[PDB]
């Protein structure tokens, strides 16, 4: 199965997406919970447009790539993703100082 | 039936009902006053992007009659991510 | 004379002696400098101060990148071992961690991290810690599965054949043939990119795998096309590792000139280039012991265990799986060689030693037990009869029982009930039977024996002649069957003279029973005949049976590479 | 010595 | 004779040459190109090596020609807990 | 034997003499390294009065105290426009943080 991370200038989205399911499924999805109807907003993938009727498996989200342990990004357009404010970097030990 | 959260940080993380009770205090959260608003100041918002994965591996793979994988827990985001998850109860 | 230590060595004890203070920057030094440090803080006791730093991965990556002191590194990793502390589950776990951490990253880290698995893995392996060696070559394996480039395809087939080697010696024979059918596909798919990869390790581990099962016949073909692909290319290690399951391999099949020259020109090589104290040198002369001890060389087969033993007793000494299969070994040659006299105290002290190490690092459900549990047990009631004591007598023999029974399980769950070593079993179960004066089911036993051995054996070998044996002298002496004893000594002579000649040890044996069965019937002529036949054998075991020790009968430069391989392949 | 040796180890 | 020893600071160490010799690291940067015996003292100019362990280098070079082959019992190095691993860190790359 | 630590500036030569011999020929032994007269040198041992006759025995130094190990430390200084420059013998180098 396939998980993704839906996100915009701010805010994520987690949502369930099959394979067979097509992005307009997405568009749908993201709809019912933050409006913005699909002719409004655009889904995008590490800038590349999807389609609306393509099946997700040609837009690159296969299950191995797309766990919930690590979701797949794509952004959302109304890019201006914002990052996650990377944590503290740890010393690399061998490092001499 | 979607609840987003936000970091410290501003970042806001939606998720499903469900797959945010499955945690202790977020259903603290929820329960008491009543698309719901629940605001972190202590939480940095790359260890709450964290939790969230570990909702969506948790819901998905509970009950599993499989061989389970291990959440990846990166060792840079990990002792902000163990009180992350002590406070969340998760 | 009393010369001065050098700067280096009193500056390792001016910083060994401030270690607590300065333990980080410790870790910034050369790393020929950093296991000195940590090889003085194990020479002074302080192993909780140093397990407290090769618990950590990455710390030890630059230990083990000394290949010089890795004789000492052996001797510190099992000093930790057995001090309390689990570095080998610890560095095994943290390693498949950060597989599966970095399985995501580009080529380049994913390549330096099968190299660390591989070092790491190849030192564990090496160290014994099998069980906790799968886990990094089972990690270095996933790494290399996820893309399909042709050096991952080519450290598959490594991580296939490593990985082979440790299900072997951990006794995971069930998996074993998994892992040869992933290898042999990935180097399918190798050679169909137009390039071969050599396939002399990978047979020469298929050649143990089905030897320890104790198939014997596939053993020899698969030796056979092993040693078919040995080239000058090859490192010395596989080379080494190739002839010395080959040279198991001839034993068995009952081919000992090819075997000789086989274990020969292993020893060479094992003495030539790593030395006269390495465990892959320790190997290789526990196998020539094992050469030794089948055809009829007794009286130096536990001198070359002896010598096999003191190796694995200097590079890696205490509790160990190595040190304990040495001691396992010595303790069954040791309790042939001593056979005839009649005392036991040594060989019962190096088999329990052998009880006492694999019952403390291995489950007692393991294998290795059973091929342990064996031996002792083969000792017992050898003290058994040899004691007066009438309770003392029954205890040792209810004692050998259990042992005898918890192998047979263990190799009955584990191969299957028609094999060789069940066989083995069942006639240890039978001789023990005659020993316990239940003589109603030893005979049961002995056939059941019998009818696997020559089944699988033929009815013309080694296994099959001493079984044989034991079952005539169960019905000479105690079960009165006289007139079955004789075809079954006649078998057994017939036997010894085919493959050992006149110098077997047990003909003696099969010798004083047909004496005893011959004044049973009165036929005092056969009984003048082999009493002349018993003196002219004695006298020959005087004669051809010089002190020649084995580690000087290998020699030195003899037939070298490329050409013992060539005459024993032609030799077919 | 009433028996031969054992099999094996 | 008397080979000079510089450490990165500036701090010259003329020390007897048969004393500074039985440093393999030292006896190289001697050898070969090495010998520029136009000053007749040689000057070995190490830039990486602090002078406050060079100090104790030199110590020590004295310390091993004097009690070599000694009768007597040898006493201990008295090497500072300080400086005790750049001491170190200068013992196997100058092989004394 | 008593071992002397003979520094200048940045010079630091190392040398030995018996407990016995005198300033004099530790004069000589530095006229033979850097090519200065005796009496163009001045030793101040510690920084006070060190005369060109006396002994090693009750210079300051005994072989206790000047061992091969820790030699002690002896200055120096030339002279320099019909005068001796006092000793200005700086430390070798500032050892960093202990851990
Ligand atoms: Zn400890």
């Amino acid at each position: 199965d396939v998980f993704l991370m839906i996100r915009r200038h701010k805010t994520t989205i987690f949502t369930d997406a099959k394979e067979s399911s097509t992005v307009f499924e997405l568009k749908r999805i993201v709809e019912g919970i933050l409006k913005r109807p699909p002719d409004e907003q655009r889904l995008y993938k590490d800038d590349q447009l999807l389609d609306d009727g393509k099946t997700l498996g040609e837009c690159g989200f296969t299950s191995q790539t797309a766990r919930p342990q690590a979701p797949a990004t794509v952004g959302l357009a109304f890019l201006c993703i914002e990052p996650f404010s990377s944590p503290p970097e740890l010393p690399d030990v061998m490092k001499p100082q | 039936m979607y609840v987003k959260l936000i970091s410290s940080d501003g970042h806001e993380f939606i998720v499903k009902r469900e797959h945010a009770l499955t945690s202790g205090t977020i259903k603290a959260m929820l329960s008491g006053p009543g698309t719901n608003e629940v605001n972190f100041r202590e939480i940095p918002s790359h260890v709450l992007s964290k939790v969230c994965m570990y909702f969506t591996y948790k819901v998905r793979y509970t009950n599993s009659s499989t061989e389970i994988p291990e959440f990846p827990i990166a060792p840079e985001i990990a002792l902000e991510l163990l009180m992350a998850a002590n406070f969340l109860d998760c | 004379e009393w010369i001065p230590e050098t700067l280096y060595n009193t500056a390792i004890s001016a910083v060994v002696d401030n270690y607590i203070r300065s333990r980080r920057d410790i870790r910034s030094l050369p790393e020929n400098i950093q296991f000195d440090v940590y090889y003085k803080l194990y020479q002074q006791g302080r192993l909780c101060q140093l397990g407290s730093e090769f618990c950590e991965l990455e710390v030890f990556a630059k230990v083990l990148r000394a290949l010089d002191k890795r004789h000492l590194l052996h001797h510190c990793f099992q000093a930790l071992m057995d001090h309390g502390v689990k570095v080998a589950s610890v560095l095994a776990y943290s390693f498949s961690r950060r597989c599966s951490y970095i399985a995501e990253s580009d080529a380049a880290v994913k390549e330096k991290a099968i190299q660390v698995g591989f070092v790491l893995g190849g030192f564990l392996s090496d160290a014994g810690w099998y069980s906790d060696a799968e886990k990094v070559f089972l990690s270095c394996l996933q790494l290399c599965t996820l893309h399909d480039e042709m050096l991952h395809w080519f450290r598959a087939v490594e991580c296939c054949v490593r990985l082979l080697h440790v299900r072997n010696g951990n006794c995971k024979y069930h998996l074993g043939e998994e892992t040869f059918k992933l290898a042999q596909t990935y180097m399918d798919k190798l050679s169909k990119h137009g390039q071969q990869a050599n396939k002399a390790a990978l047979y020469g581990e298929l050649c143990a795998l089905l030897f320890a099962k104790s198939h014997y016949d596939e053993a020899y073909k698969w030796c056979i096309e092993a040693m078919k692909e040995i080239t000058a290319g090859l490192p010395v290690k596989v080379v080494v590792d190739v002839l010395r399951q080959a040279s198991k391999a001839c034993v068995v099949k009952r081919e000992f000139k090819k075997a000789e020259q086989l274990i020969k020109h292993a020893v060479y090589l094992a003495r030539d280039h790593f030395g006269s104290k390495h465990p892959k040198y320790s190997d290789t002369l526990l196998d020539y012991g094992f050469y030794l001890l089948n055809v009829d060389n007794i009286c130096q087969s536990v001198a070359i265990y002896q010598a096999a033993l003191d190796i694995r007793q200097s590079v890696f000494g205490g509790k160990n799986i190595h040190v304990a299969t040495a001691h396992e070994d010595l303790a069954y040659s040791s309790y042939v060689h001593q056979y005839s006299s009649g005392k036991f105290d040594n060989a019962l002290f190096h088999a329990e030693r052998a009880i006492g190490i694999i019952t403390h690092i291995l489950p007692e459900d393991h294998l290795l037990l059973a091929s342990s549990k064996r031996v002792k047990a083969l000792i017992l009631e050898e003290i058994a009869i040899d004691c007066h004591n009438k309770e003392t007598e029954q205890r040792l023999l209810q004692e050998a029982h259990d042992l005898h029974l918890s192998s047979l399980q263990l190799a009955k769950k584990a191969f299957g009930e028609f094999n060789v070593q069940t066989a083995k079993h069942y006639g240890n179960l039978g001789r023990l039977y005659q020993s316990m004066r239940k003589f109603k089911e030893a005979e049961e036993m002995h056939i059941k024996a019998i009818q696997i051995k020559e089944q699988l054996l033929g009815q013309e070998d080694y296994e099959v002649a001493l079984s044989v044996g034991h079952l005539a002298s169960l019905y000479n002496y105690d079960m009165n069957q006289y007139e079955n004893a004789e075809k079954l000594y006649l078998r057994s002579i017939a036997i010894g003279k085919k493959l050992f000649g006149e110098g077997y040890s047990g003909l003696e044996y099969d010798y004083r029973g047909l004496i005893k069965l011959y004044n049973s019937i009165g036929n005092y002529e056969k009984v003048f005949e082999y009493h002349n036949v018993l003196s002219n054998w004695n006298r020959l075991r005087d004669r051809q049976y010089s002190v020649t020790d084995a580690l000087e009968d290998v020699s030195t430069s003899p037939q070298s590479t490329e050409e013992v391989v060539q005459s024993f392949l032609i030799s077919q | 010595l009433t028996r031969n040796k054992g099999p094996a180890a």
